């Protein structure tokens, strides 16, 4: 009766449906939990504002053609901007969330490509001018459009669109994909919670994360807990006739979250 | 046997002896049985 | 410009709205802190963590009445420009009466569970500020400025760890009889 | 291939395995999903029966990361102070700001994981030599000060600061060695290996594990006064960690590091995968 | 030992204190509540933010003078603006809240003076053209500033500041304070839930309102349930030599919120 | 914010304390009577409950001056 | 265990465990109770 392929995810008044899924990854064989009086140090009582925020947000769609080299989002930054998810996270110092990530992408039994999602813990990017150079702030938080890689890569050598935001302006991360962004291979990002998106197999990917962090609670416009990287391994191949891309979709629902500190709206740069 | 008051000068701790790969290599949802159809 | 008794006297004037009457950032190493006996205690040590307890003893006529609003803002947004924006965040209303003095507590709030003793860092505890609620009301025949004391503690839950030397004092030579 | 069997307490490494023909193919599988299916030899081949007669021990993270790596190697002079504005220039005395990622071989080992909590034990070594005009050797005696942040910093070498009456400090004999232990020191649960955040200090912006990294300082000096001659003391820092927890295993580092806490490579850098001599068929 | 005087306040993460108070009105003598599942409709799972809304947000002073005549604010459109409750009412279709209504002014004993704060149900406001004129949005939704009846009021007839937010413009309301701004008389205001801030008595009324409608939950951009209003009956006096004015201070906290039918932004006029 | 529970042998940070109106009026006080109340978190905001993890010995006379 | 006749020649004494500040907070002649009102 029942498949792997087939699944319902429903989170507050939102609701995912999947019939070409590859079963689910649970990071680190944890699923997300509040935080319990034993692990608090924080004194005063959170905020759980349950369904209003615990809910599916789609970003953005992108554009998967040939000379594609990968996608990044950070995690809370991602969000910033989104519903009542956002506003709680300017208006409060701390926060903590779990996240369920469903990456999309459909195509026909006569397409051929093969997509890596990779979710990443405290994944500190290089900086583009080498040596002893910070990324800025502005690069570091892309918000919801997130940073492709394709504006100056490792594999094939390219430029797509951009070289950053505007172009190769002081303080921009490394986009060199087979390097990760921070001088490790491409080939060991599987060591890392993943999931393919193998056009013959399936047409989505699910990740659950739990709250990953060395304190109990953090600054979320400080600190970007994951990084969700979506990169090409097999390129795309679209049959005869047909045009050479495809839309990639990436929604997001953030899980037991909690908010602790209330007060003024964050001043953040940009 | 004692002759330390703080922890931190101990030698080695030892072996955990409670080595689990599972986390790692099958942090599925749906349990995932070997000789079965990886998807139905 | 030197050290006096003045130093200690927060002024209060009569008749303002909406006003500031202090305010200060909560770097417990550094500032106003840096002397009082719990920043001199905290000095000796590297990681600080737990909440501080504010007092304030108001000074004035006792026919004169005010309210106040003290607030603490937690780091991630700069000091409150105004009322409205303290408001948002950890706040008491002080009615001045009979009882002279009002303990305001900062909260420890904080995602590292410690926090360094060094001023030299990127952030403290946060932000502190005093602010007119109401206004000062001085009875007939009574001029000028009121005064505030203030105060500041440690609360049972208080943490100190490492300890080290305290920049406040220093020699270039040995002392003799 | 399973773990448990009677035998001296034996684990066996593969179980008998015979001719198959079935419906249950342990062999097929999905790496989309994510998972690494635990096939044996005896899924595959026709196996005997072999034990393990091994632990694992040495592969333990307390093993792996427990043994002293040198982190630094600072070096301090003696010789006459007269004339001198800044002693730290004239190497009379020297500071370090303590980290383990100014050597690369340690460093990589902590980065296979991004938090560890452990215990420290330091061994420093000093040694001396004379490169000019000498008569004899003189023997030293190093103080080793741990500054903490806050603490003040010595600004020469026969400051103040060197009484040390709530640091903690070391001496021992240039020739000899120190050693001691530290407790497990960070603010939070365990230490960040790595750090995707940044700081503000309505100046500059810092991101990464710069961010976190806000140990002390340790100052170095010698304690004698000068000879007639000019001494060179080299120092020479190792760590060794002890009881030790780590998690989040990461990609390995690839590429060759450029500073302290930053994860930048070097721009026009070799090649770090081995092109073939032949094709993907060659052997 | 404890008197009637002297009370305390704690909701969430601020606190209030008074040592001039009159006891204080818990309005029909019943204590806010969460909306139980037998008086429930709307079959959506409710979002209970708790401490990042139920707490005291303080609004903008007010001057009182000789020529005074009255204040009026409508809830929940006081708090539309203020830090987390505001963000939850304009993205939430449906909402329900309590309040707990804060206004204070103090005086030497010298001073002279007699304040009416009320809390009205269902305050429908009658037009200043008369006739057959219904109320603008603008004007029946003031906001945190709310309504000054010194700009045409009854009882001496004056013009303090304004006539309304710019001057007499078609849809103000009539702003006569001896008929209630409604066609009664003020007089009998006193069957409403009150408390009066008599200067030689006390310096603060109290009052904690609970959810009050024909409906278990509500629109909150298009409907106010209760409005505040805070009276001079008694003119101030005050003694030789000091200014004729004195501060009123107005702060409310919400209690036992609750938001349904989360979506985007609402679109209000103006 | 009082002192002991079972668990662990653990001391207390804050306890769990939600909304008040009270005429118990702890966050006033009278300091020219030369006493400092010892008035917690609990007293003035809405708290949750907190462990200590800790005993001060670092801070102990002992060790202050065992140097 | 035992190797020293002075009680001089003994390391540290160890925590005291039972740290009171009342003598220094509340030095008070009169029982001020927290929450009752400072001065009747
Ligand atoms: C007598 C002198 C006493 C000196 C005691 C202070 C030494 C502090 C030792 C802490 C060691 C650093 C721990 C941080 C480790 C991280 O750098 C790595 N996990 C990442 O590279």
């Amino acid at each position: 009766g029942y498949s792997d392929r087939v699944q319902q995810i429903t989170l507050g008044n939102s609701t995912i449906t999947t019939q070409e899924a590859a079963n689910a990854v649970v990071c680190y064989a944890e699923w997300p939990e509040y935080l319990p009086d034993v692990d608090a140090s924080d004194v005063n009582k959170t905020s759980k504002p349950d369904t209003s925020v615990c809910r599916f947000y789609t970003l953005d769609s992108k554009t998967w053609t040939t000379g594609s080299k990968g996608w990044c989002w950070k995690l809370p930054d991602a969000l910033k901007d989104m519903g009542v998810f956002g506003q709680n996270m300017f208006f409060h110092s701390l926060g903590r969330s779990g996240y369920t990530v469903h990456v999309q992408c459909n195509a026909t039994k006569f397409h051929s490509g093969c997509l890596l999602v990779v979710v990443i813990p405290e994944h500190q990017l290089a900086s583009h001018e080498g040596g002893n150079v910070s990324v800025k702030y502005t690069f570091t938080h892309p918000g919801e459009r997130g940073i492709d890689l394709s504006s100056a890569a490792d594999t094939i050598g390219p430029g797509r669109a951009f070289y950053t935001t505007k172009n190769n302006e002081v303080g921009g991360p490394v986009k060199d994909v087979i390097y990760n962004m921070n001088g490790t291979l491409l080939g060991n990002l599987l060591i890392f919670p993943h999931q393919f998106i193998n056009l013959r197999t399936n047409n989505t990917a699910t990740i659950v994360i739990p709250y990953i962090n060395s304190v109990p609670i953090d600054s979320m416009t400080r600190h970007n807990n994951v990084s969700l990287m979506v990169i090409p391994i097999a390129p795309l191949t679209v049959p005869t006739g047909a045009t050479p891309s495809l839309p990639i979709t990436v929604t997001i629902a953030p899980m037991c979250t909690e908010f602790s500190g209330i007060r003024s709206k964050s001043i953040v740069p940009q | 046997i004692n002759y330390y008051k703080d922890a931190a000068s101990t030698s080695s701790a030892g072996q955990s002896l409670s080595m689990d790969p599972s986390k790692f290599t099958e942090p599925v949802k749906d349990l995932m049985l070997k000789g079965a159809p990886a998807l139905n | 410009t030197k050290d006096e008794v003045n130093s200690y006297l927060i002024p209060l004037n009569a008749n303002r709205q909406n006003e500031q009457v202090f305010g200060t950032n909560l770097f417990i190493g550094d500032g106003v802190f840096k002397t009082t006996l719990l920043g001199e205690i905290v000095q000796y040590y590297t990681h600080w963590s737990g909440s501080l307890r504010f007092s304030l003893m108001y000074t004035g006529p006792a026919l004169s009445s005010a309210k106040l609003i003290l607030a603490y803002t937690p780091p991630g947004a700069r000091g409150p420009q105004d009322r409205r924006e303290a408001m948002l965040g950890t706040h008491v209303v002080w009615d001045i009466g009979l009882q002279s003095t009002i303990v305001m507590t900062i909260p420890w709030t904080s995602g590292v569970q410690f926090r360094y003793t060094d001023p030299d860092t990127y952030t403290s505890a946060g932000f502190l500020s005093c602010w007119y609620q109401t206004s000062l009301i001085l009875p007939p025949e009574t001029t000028g400025q009121v005064y505030l004391l203030s105060f500041i503690s440690a609360c049972p839950d208080f943490k100190l760890r490492l300890m080290k030397d305290t920049q406040t004092i220093s020699q270039t030579v040995a002392l003799t009889e | 291939e399973e773990v448990i069997v009677e035998k001296t307490k034996q684990t066996v490494a593969s179980i008998s395995s015979g001719p198959k023909h079935t419906q249950k193919v342990p062999i097929l599988t999905a790496n989309e999903t994510g998972a690494t299916m635990p096939v044996l030899p005896s899924d595959s081949i026709e196996t005997r029966t072999t034990y393990m007669h091994f632990n694992g021990s040495e592969t333990d993270v307390e093993c792996f990361l427990g043994r002293a790596a040198c982190v630094h190697v600072t070096e301090i002079q003696n010789k006459d102070a007269t004339g001198i504005d800044n002693h730290r220039e004239a190497k009379l005395f020297n500071d370090w700001k303590i980290n383990l990622s100014s050597l690369v071989q340690l460093r990589k080992k902590l980065e296979l994981f991004t938090y560890v909590r452990f215990d420290s034990e330091y061994t420093i070594l000093a040694t001396a030599s004379q490169p000019d005009s000498a008569n004899y050797s003189s023997n030293l005696v190093v103080q080793a000060m741990y500054v903490p942040p806050g603490a003040p910093n010595p600004k020469e070498w026969d400051d103040y600061t060197w009484q040390s009456a709530s640091n903690p400090s070391v001496f021992f004999k240039v020739g000899d060695t120190s050693r001691f232990s530290v407790p497990y020191v960070g603010l939070a649960s365990a230490y960040n290996c790595f750090y995707d955040g940044y700081s503000h200090d309505d100046a500059e912006t810092q991101y990464g594990i710069t961010v976190l990294n806000h140990m002390g300082s340790m100052a170095f000096r010698i304690v004698n006064e000068h000879d007639e001659h000019k001494t060179l003391v080299k120092i020479r820092v190792y760590h060794r960690a002890k009881h030790v927890e780590a998690w989040i295993p990461r990609a390995p580092r690839a590429l060759p590091y450029t500073s302290i806490g930053r994860t930048n490579y070097p721009k026009n850098t070799e090649p770090v995968i081995k092109k073939r001599k032949g094709d993907i068929k060659s052997y």
